[PDB]
């Protein structure tokens, strides 16, 4: 009972709306990365943040219940 | 405004496909530059 | 008359009344498949060990020489032979021929001729029956795959000692070495192959279940529903409109086939194309154009490699590489 | 001469791009075929001439 | 006056572009979160703290190497809930600890339940027998045995498959090197069901398409079919004669044919699930004892079976230090098994 | 008029859906001529544009095979642009070949577009010479004859190049690879056609074994005359009764025959570029697989002998010689896994070979630095590499951007030859079914199997 | 070089669909 | 490299090889414009 998609995406109204919303969503996703926010939301290392300068060992989690505090310690040893 | 077929579907398909090609082409470019390039 | 007696022969060869169709392709197929089968059965049971890698290290393949069904194989001809044709009459003795893997060459060359003629024979009978002609196009997919592992890969690598070994554990050996030497798992044609066989199995179950789901009631509660269809009846045995009404609601309407001809073309095309690509994977890794290599592709700001799952695959590949054919390499690169 | 050569080749590139679009359009267009046929002749002769011009001029910069 | 339950039932079962149903209340959120979790993790989330691995587009991986990886072995079989005692409500730490793996596995499991329920619900509403649901039990047995039972038998979720293309390839090779999984007859039956199913798919589609009746004038023959027609569109009699003369046997019963197309891949996947349940316990088909007795006593006895074990030993020794980092393996160069030169 | 179905370019008029739309051309000789000429333009376009791309990317001091080149190697093998050892002395011939093909593609494209959309759709009303009926067997053999003559001239152009216009690059030239004018082509049919009767198996290699330019040139003298003679033959004759009864006579049947032919040629080309290093010189294409494997054994023989090893008496772990062993017929060959490659022959190695195989005295005393260089180069440019062009074995780390031209050319042409065999089967089966009148399916009122006795 | 390359392939890439569009508006012999 | 006089046309030469691919793509634009009739 709904309009066929081919009628919708060949209409001017569809493209007036989405000529704004699609680029806006694309740009917001771009900025989510380019501002660096994606790194901090998800906790992903930046290229300079996998290792400290002297050690070459992986900050592997070894403690189930203090893993959160263990990650927090591995991160403070970077800067 | 809501009438179907004001913008011919063959043009919609062509432009949309070119958009897909551009974005996928960008991803293949990124395989050779910056992160993941082995360089 | 010669022409009459010959035409009687042609009529019998091409007869649609023989219980098994012979045909002109069958004139080649029947002797070659018989030779390959007889040699394979005898060799699988009784052949002595074979020096597959040409290093005087004979591998036992036959049941009588200490194998079970899972470990037995007919072992490829020796690496010392390479791609040379090694028929019985080029050997000084049957003893020599057996040591050097003669049976393997006899079997695979007769088998390959036989399956190519089997494919042509599928065309031929369809022509005699007034059918459309493309069943052999579907069968060309398994034929291409068999030809890739028994013929093209050894040609590319310069030796039938690297072709598929004719046994269950021998097949696994071929696969594992292949992964170390070509990273076939990271090759997109093998990926298409997997989509072909995973998808073929999926679509078989899907199609089977949808037709079975909408069989028209024609039997009592006691008898098998299979009795509700009689061989050669004119009417369809299931309600394809009911089947489509279910599947179009399961996903969405336009994702479902209502055209049975389109549906069955898709069932043919998906696994066939997938296996074509699988076969082309083996046939192009035969010339060492190998799977994607992302070993050490990710590097941090200083230059340290950050491993990915691709690097873990590489560690397994190395373990296979260093162990395989452990007495056969004297120099640092395995170049074939 | 190096710039003059670069001009003749640029002209050939531009004329080519005009012909690549203009010829199929003209060949499949109903109206103005009489004017189109004359222009396709003119473009084709000019194209051939520019190929020869570039070919000759090549040997004064290479 | 109808009653809110029946009024809700009415709306849930409305014939619309996307059928909802009662089953959709379970299906749609769990499927969406499982898919959304995988896209989120493969796009943005690392595996540095659980595996020592980069695993996202953000870090430089591509579509073949991104993954949502399992938690660290030290997590055991923790449900790893966002609000649980490991992440304690911290979304960022939860991601770094691998919570998206259990997030995807568990929403994925309940989504698959929702989908099978959808198959039942739609079949009941349309009035067809629920064989499609029954066939789907095979994907479910595979997912449950591989992603849940197998790690539950091992030390931790760490050894479950990680959700990624290359990660899955690693899982295959791990199963070869450690379990000798190719030697397992339950895997072999699985292989037979998958390859046999693909064979049936191809041969049935090809046979129908090449025994069509001429029901139109076009050289393209798809248009000469009508969904409401009573007649078979291809000749079962001619197809039966063809295969009888080519191969020796042929289908004669269309109902059996289509049930068999379901039976073969469904049974094969079910058998492979049983073998993986054994592997959860390391109950492998690893060796043939008689082969090992003979080879240990007779250094000239060699089969393809002993050749493949040497490959397995190579896989284990060369992949384990990086693949099992919680073990802190240090294997000095001199102990690594390897043949001559390589 | 204003109707979408008003032309003959739809399924309603033609009986063919859009995805089989070029089948609508079977009986439209004019437009089908356009399609063929336009397609020829595409081939010529690619040859020209790809050469200019290669030349623009070309660093003349790196080997071609380090640079992803496949066309410049073809031009260089004809003796254009190169000197001793395959060194590039002048890139202008590469430029000329690229430009002239690119310019020519415009003429072919012009004629193709003209015939395809503007010119007469069928030719028969316009010209009895250019019009044709697929079922006219004499017209078919006449057009075949014209094209056979064209092909014979083409083969004689290679001969003309080799004998009168600078010669060819000869990897085997005494004193080192160099361009050489061929003055004594092999005309003896026992040699030329002897190649055609050689086994394709190892140590024989059928025509892929051709190993000197005199046989190559003489072979093309033979093919040239054979094609011109056959072309004259087919213009002056029509098919004999035995041929008429053996073949299907339709456009699609003729297409299927050519597809089987091109598939076969594609598989042959695959093996030619994989094994042959005479008409695919390793200086331009890189070493063959066999060559690079032999070069590794040669490299470590040289190294270890320099350290004091007696390579003739060195027993390897298996009991076979670590460096040198016997082939199954006794010839002295390199040991290790490269025992399989003992049929290999190349100019850097043959100075070490005598009547008994590799000569231990020459190995001990006469290996020159240029041979050590060539073996190290070829060992390290073995035709192994990943799809993303990471050179080396599959376990190699990223660093070397390399896939051999031999691998690119072998794989592409196997893929193409394979699908062309599938196309042969498709169109051959369809042409049979269409000639017999059941390509659209079984007649319900006249189903052949229903008139046959049951099998049992 | 990369701005020039992208502009060339943009002009070349539009040319094809431009031919179809021009013939469509002119009601040509598509 | 191209002869130096042609160097300004380097970016054009870089893209020409893909044009044949565009012809296959163009067939589908054209077929879409006539409705795949
Ligand atoms: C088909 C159905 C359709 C689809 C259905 C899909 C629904 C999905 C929802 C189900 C999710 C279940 C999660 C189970 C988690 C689990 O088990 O988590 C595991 C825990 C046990 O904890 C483990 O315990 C281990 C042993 O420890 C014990 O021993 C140690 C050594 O001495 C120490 O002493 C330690 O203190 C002591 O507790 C280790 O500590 C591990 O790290 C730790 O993870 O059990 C437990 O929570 C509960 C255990 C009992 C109930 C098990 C029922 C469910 C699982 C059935 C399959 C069993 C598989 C066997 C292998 C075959
Ligand atoms: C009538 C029409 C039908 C015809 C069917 C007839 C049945 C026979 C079919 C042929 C099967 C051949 C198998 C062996 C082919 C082979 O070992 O081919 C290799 C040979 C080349 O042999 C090599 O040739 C070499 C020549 O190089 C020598 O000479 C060189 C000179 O420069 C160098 O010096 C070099 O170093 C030196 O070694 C050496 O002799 C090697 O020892 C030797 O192995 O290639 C060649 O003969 C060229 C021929 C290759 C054909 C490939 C066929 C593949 C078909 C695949 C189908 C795919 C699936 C389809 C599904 C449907
Ligand atoms: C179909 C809906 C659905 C289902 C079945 C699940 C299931 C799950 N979710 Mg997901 N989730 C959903 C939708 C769903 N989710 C949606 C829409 C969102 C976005 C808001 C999320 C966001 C989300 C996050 C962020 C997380 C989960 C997690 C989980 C897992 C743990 C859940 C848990 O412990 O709940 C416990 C709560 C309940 C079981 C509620 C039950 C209420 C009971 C029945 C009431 C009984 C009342 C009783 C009769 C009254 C008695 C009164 C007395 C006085 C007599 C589980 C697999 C966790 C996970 O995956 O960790 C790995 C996790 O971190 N979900
Ligand atoms: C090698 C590729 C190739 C070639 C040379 C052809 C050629 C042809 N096709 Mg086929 N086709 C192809 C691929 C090809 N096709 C593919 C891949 C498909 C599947 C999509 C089809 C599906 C198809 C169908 C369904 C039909 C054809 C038809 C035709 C013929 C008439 C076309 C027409 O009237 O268009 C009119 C279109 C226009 C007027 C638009 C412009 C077209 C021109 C040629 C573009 C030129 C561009 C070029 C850059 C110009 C350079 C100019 C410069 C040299 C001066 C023509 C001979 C038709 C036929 O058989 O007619 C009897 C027909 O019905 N084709
Ligand atoms: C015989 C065909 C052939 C061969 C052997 C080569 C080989 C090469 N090319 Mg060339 N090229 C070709 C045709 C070919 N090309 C064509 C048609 C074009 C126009 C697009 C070009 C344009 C071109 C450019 C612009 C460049 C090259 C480059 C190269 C080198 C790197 C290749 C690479 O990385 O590929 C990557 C591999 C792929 C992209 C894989 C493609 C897989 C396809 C899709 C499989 C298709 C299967 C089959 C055909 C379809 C079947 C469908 C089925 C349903 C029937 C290598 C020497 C590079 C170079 O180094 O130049 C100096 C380079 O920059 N080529
Ligand atoms: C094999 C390809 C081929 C074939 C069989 C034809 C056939 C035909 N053309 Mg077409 N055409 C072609 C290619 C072809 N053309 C090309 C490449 C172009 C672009 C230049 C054209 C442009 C074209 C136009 C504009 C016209 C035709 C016309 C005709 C018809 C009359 C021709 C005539 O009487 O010439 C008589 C013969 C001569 C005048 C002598 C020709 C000698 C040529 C030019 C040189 C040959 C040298 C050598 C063999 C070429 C090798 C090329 C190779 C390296 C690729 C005839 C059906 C006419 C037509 O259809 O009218 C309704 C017409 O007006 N053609
Ligand atoms: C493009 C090339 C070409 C094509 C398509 C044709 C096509 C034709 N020719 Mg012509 N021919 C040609 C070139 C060509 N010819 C040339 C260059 C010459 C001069 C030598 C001739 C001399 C010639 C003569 C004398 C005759 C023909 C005849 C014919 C017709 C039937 C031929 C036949 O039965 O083949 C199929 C071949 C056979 C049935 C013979 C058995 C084939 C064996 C079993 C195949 C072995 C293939 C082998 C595996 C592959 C290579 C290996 C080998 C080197 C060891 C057919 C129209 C006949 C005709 O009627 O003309 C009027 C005829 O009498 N041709
Ligand atoms: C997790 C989580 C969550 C959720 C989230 C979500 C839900 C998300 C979603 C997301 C999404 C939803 C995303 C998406 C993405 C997408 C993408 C990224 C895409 C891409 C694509 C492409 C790239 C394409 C490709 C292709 C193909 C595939 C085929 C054809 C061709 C082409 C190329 C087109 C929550 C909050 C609850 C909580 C926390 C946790
Ligand atoms: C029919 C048809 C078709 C097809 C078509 C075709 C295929 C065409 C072709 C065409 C062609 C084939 C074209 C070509 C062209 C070319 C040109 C136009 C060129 C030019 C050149 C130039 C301009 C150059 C320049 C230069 C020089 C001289 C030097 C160096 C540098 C440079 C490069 C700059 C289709 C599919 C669409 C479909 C429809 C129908
Ligand atoms: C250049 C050169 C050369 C020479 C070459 C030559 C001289 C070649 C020739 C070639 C030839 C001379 C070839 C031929 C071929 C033939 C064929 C390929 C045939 C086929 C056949 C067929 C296909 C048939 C079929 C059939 C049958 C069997 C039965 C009945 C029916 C029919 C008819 C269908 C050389 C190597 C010295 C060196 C390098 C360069
Ligand atoms: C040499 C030369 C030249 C030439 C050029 C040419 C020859 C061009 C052509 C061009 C072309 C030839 C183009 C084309 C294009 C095409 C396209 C761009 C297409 C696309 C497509 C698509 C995107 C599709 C889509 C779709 C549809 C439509 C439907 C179905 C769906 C799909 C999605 C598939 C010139 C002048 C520059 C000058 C310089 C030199
Ligand atoms: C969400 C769990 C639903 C379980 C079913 C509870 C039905 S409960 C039921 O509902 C009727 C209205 O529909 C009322 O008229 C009735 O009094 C009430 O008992
Ligand atoms: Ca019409
Ligand atoms: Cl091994
Ligand atoms: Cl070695
Ligand atoms: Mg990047």
């Amino acid at each position: 009972g709904e309009r066929p998609f081919s009628d919708i995406i060949t209409s001017v109204r569809y493209w007036v709306i989405h000529s704004i919303t699609i680029p806006a969503l694309f740009i917001a996703g771009w900025l989510f990365v380019s501002t660096g926010l994606a790194y901090d939301v998800f906790g992903t290392p930046r290229p300079d943040s996998y290792y400290a300068q002297e050690q070459r060992s992986i900050p592997l989690v070894t403690d189930r219940f203090e893993a959160k505090q263990q990650v927090e310690t591995f991160l403070e040893q970077l800067k | 405004m809501s009438e179907g077929g004001r913008i011919p579907l063959w043009i919609v398909a062509t432009v949309a496909g070119m958009g897909v090609i551009v974005i996928v082409g960008l991803f293949f470019y990124g395989a050779y530059a910056g992160l993941g390039s082995s360089l | 008359q010669t022409a009459n007696l010959w035409e009687r022969f042609c009529d019998w060869i091409t007869s649609t009344e023989n219980r098994l169709y012979i045909g002109w392709f069958g004139v080649i197929m029947i002797p070659t498949l018989l030779a390959a089968t007889i040699c394979f059965v005898i060799a699988f049971i009784a052949a002595p060990p074979v020096d597959i890698d040409g290093i005087r290290e004979p591998v036992s393949g036959s049941l009588l020489y200490g194998n079970n069904i899972i470990t037995a194989a007919v072992v490829p001809s020796s690496n010392a032979i390479g791609l040379h044709l090694y028929p019985i009459w080029d050997a000084a003795s049957l003893d020599e021929w057996l040591y050097n893997g003669g049976p393997y060459q006899l079997i695979i060359f007769h088998f390959l001729i036989g399956i190519f003629c089997y494919m042509g024979r599928e065309w031929e009978l369809s022509y005699r029956l007034g059918m459309r002609p493309w069943i052999p196009v579907a069968f060309s997919a398994p034929v291409a795959a068999a030809t890739a592992v028994l013929l093209i890969y050894p040609i590319g690598q310069g030796s039938f000692s690297d072709g598929l070994m004719l046994g269950i554990s021998g097949t696994f050996n071929f696969m594992i070495v292949f992964q170390a030497e070509h990273n076939i798992l990271m090759h997109p044609f093998h990926m298409l192959g997997v989509a072909g066989v995973f998808g073929g199995a999926l679509f078989a179950a899907m199609h089977g279940s949808l037709v079975t789901s909408s069989l028209i009631r024609e039997t009592t509660e006691t008898e098998s529903t299979n009795y509700g269809y009689k061989f050669g009846q004119e009417e369809e045995t299931y309600n394809i409109v009911a089947a489509h009404g279910y599947f179009g609601r399961l996903i969405f309407q336009y994702a479902s086939f209502n055209n049975s001809r389109s549906l069955h073309f898709f069932l043919a095309a998906w696994p066939v194309v997938g296996i074509w690509f699988a076969a082309l994977g083996i046939s192009t890794m035969a010339f060492n154009l190998n799977g994607f290599n992302f070993n050490h592709s990710v590097v941090d700001a200083q230059g340290n490699v950050i491993n990915t799952w691709a690097d873990i695959i590489n560690r397994a590949n190395i373990g296979i590489e260093v162990m395989h054919e452990r007495n056969a390499h004297n120099f640092p690169l395995d170049l074939a | 001469m190096t710039i003059l050569f670069q001009l003749a080749l640029a002209a050939l590139v531009i004329l080519s791009f005009v012909m690549v679009i203009g010829v199929p359009v003209a060949y499949a267009s109903p109206q103005d075929w009489d004017r189109s046929k004359q222009l396709i002749f003119l473009g084709s002769g000019l194209w051939i001439a520019l190929v020869l011009v570039v070919g000759v001029l090549n040997f004064f910069v290479v | 006056e109808r009653g809110w339950f029946d009024i809700l039932d009415d709306w849930l079962k409305r014939d619309r572009f996307v059928f909802v149903g009662w089953s959709g209340i379970l299906l749609f959120p769990c499927a969406y979160l499982a898919l959304g979790g995988w896209l989120t993790g493969t796009t943005f989330v690392t595996s540095w703290y659980t595996h020592g691995l980069a695993s996202s587009y953000l870090e430089g991986c591509n579509f073949l190497t991104v993954a949502v990886s399992t938690p660290a072995n030290s997590m055991g079989h923790s449900l790893l809930l966002l609000w649980g005692p490991e992440a304690q409500g911290d979304f960022t730490r939860w991601c770094q600890l691998g919570g998206l793996w259990t997030f995807i596995a568990l929403h994925g499991a309940f989504g698959l339940i929702g989908f099978m329920l959808r198959q039942f619900e739609i079949a009941r509403l349309v009035g067809v027998r629920p064989y499609n649901a029954i066939a789907f039990s095979a994907p479910i047995a595979v997912f449950v045995s591989v992603f849940l039972i197998y790690p539950l038998g091992q030390s931790s979720w760490f050894f479950a498959p990680s959700f990624g293309v290359a990660a899955i390839f690693r899982f295959l090779l791990f199963f070869q090197g450690f379990h000798n999984w190719t030697l397992n007859p339950f895997h072999m039956m699985g292989v037979a069901g998958v390859l046999g199913g693909a064979l049936l798919c191809a041969i049935h589609g090809a046979t129908v398409e090449n025994t069509l009746f001429q029901d139109g004038e076009g050289a393209s023959t798809f248009r000469a079919f009508n969904p409401t027609q009573a007649e078979e569109t291809y000749s079962m009699v001619t197809a039966n004669r063809f295969w009888s003369q080519i191969f020796g046997i042929a289908f004669s019963n269309k109902r059996w044919l289509h049930f068999f197309m379901l039976f073969v891949p469904v049974t094969g996947l079910w058998m492979s699930a049983i073998g993986v349940v054994g592997l959860a316990l390391n109950l492998r088909s690893y060796d043939f004892i008689s082969q090992e007795i003979r080879a240990a006593e007779d250094p000239e006895f060699e089969t393809f079976y002993t050749k493949n074990l040497l490959l397995n030993e190579g896989i284990r020794a060369w992949m384990a230090p990086q693949d099992q980092p919680h073990e802190n393996f240090v294997f000095p160069e001199e102990v690594l098994p390897r043949g001559n030169a390589l | 008029s204003n109707s979408i179905f008003a032309t003959n370019r739809d399924q309603e008029s033609s009986g063919f859906a859009w995805w089989a739309g070029n089948a609508r051309l079977i009986n439209l000789s004019g437009k089908l001529l356009g399609a063929h000429v336009a397609h020829a333009g595409l081939i010529v376009f690619w040859a020209g544009a790809m050469t200019l791309f290669e030349l623009a990317h070309f660093i003349p001091e790196k080997p071609m095979y380090e640079q992803g080149l496949i066309l410049i190697p073809h031009i260089a093998t004809l003796g254009w642009g190169v000197g001793p050892g395959g060194e590039v002395v002048d890139t202008f011939p590469f430029f000329v070949v690229g430009v002239v093909h690119l310019i020519s593609s415009a003429v072919l494209g012009f004629g193709g577009v003209y015939h395809a959309i503007r010119g007469p759709e069928t030719l028969e009303e316009y010209s009895s010479f250019f019009g044709y009926d697929w079922k006219d067997k004499n017209k078919m053999t006449t057009i075949l004859g014209f094209h056979l003559i064209v092909l014979g001239i083409g083969a004689l152009l290679l001969v003309a190049k080799a004998m009168f216009f600078g010669g060819l690059y000869d990897t085997w030239a005494p004193g080192g690879g160099d361009v050489r004018v061929i003055t004594n082509p092999t005309l003896d049919p026992r040699v030329i056609f002897g190649y055609l009767l050689k086994s394709p198996f190892g140590g024989e290699g059928w025509i892929v074994s051709v190993n000197n330019l005199e046989d190559v040139v003489g072979g093309h003298i033979w093919i040239g005359l054979i094609c011109i003679a056959g072309g004259i033959w087919h213009i002056l004759t029509t098919p004999f009764g035995w041929a008429r009864r053996a073949f299907i006579w339709s456009g699609e049947a003729y297409l299927s025959y050519s597809l089987g032919a091109l598939s076969m040629m594609g598989f042959i080309a695959t093996c030619f570029v994989w094994f042959n290093n005479t008409v695919y010189p390793s200086e331009f294409y890189g070493p063959t697989g066999p060559e690079a494997s032999q070069a590794q054994a040669m490299t470590f023989l040289i190294r270890d002998q320099k350290l004091g090893a007696n390579v003739g008496s060195a027993q390897g772990p298996t009991g076979l010689g670590k460096y040198l062993m016997r082939s199954p017929t006794g010839e002295i060959i390199f040991g290790g896994e490269t025992m399989r490659f003992w049929d290999f022959r190349g100019p850097w190695l043959e100075p070490l070979r005598g009547p008994n195989g590799l000569d231990l005295n020459k190995i001990k005393n006469d290996i020159q630095p240029w041979q050590e260089r060539r073996a190290a180069e070829y060992m390290t440019h073995a035709p192994l590499g990943s799809l993303n062009s990471v050179g080396g074995v599959a376990t190699e780390i990223n660093s070397v951007n390399f896939v051999s031209p031999r691998s690119w050319l072998a794989t592409s042409h196997f893929v193409l030859a394979f699908f062309f065999l599938v196309g042969h089967l498709w169109h051959a089966g369809r042409a049979r079914a269409a000639a017999a009148g059941f390509e659209k399916g079984i007649d319900r009122e006249s189903e052949p199997v229903l008139s046959m006795p049951s099998l049992d | 070089e990369v701005i020039a390359q992208l502009t060339m392939i943009a002009m070349i890439g539009i040319a094809g669909p431009m031919i179809i569009f021009l013939l469509a508006v002119r009601r040509g012999n598509l | 490299k191209l002869p130096e006089a042609y160097a300004i046309f380097d970016p054009l030469v870089d893209v020409l090889p893909v044009i044949p691919v565009l012809f296959l793509a163009l067939a589908f634009v054209w077929q879409a414009a006539v409705g795949f009739r």
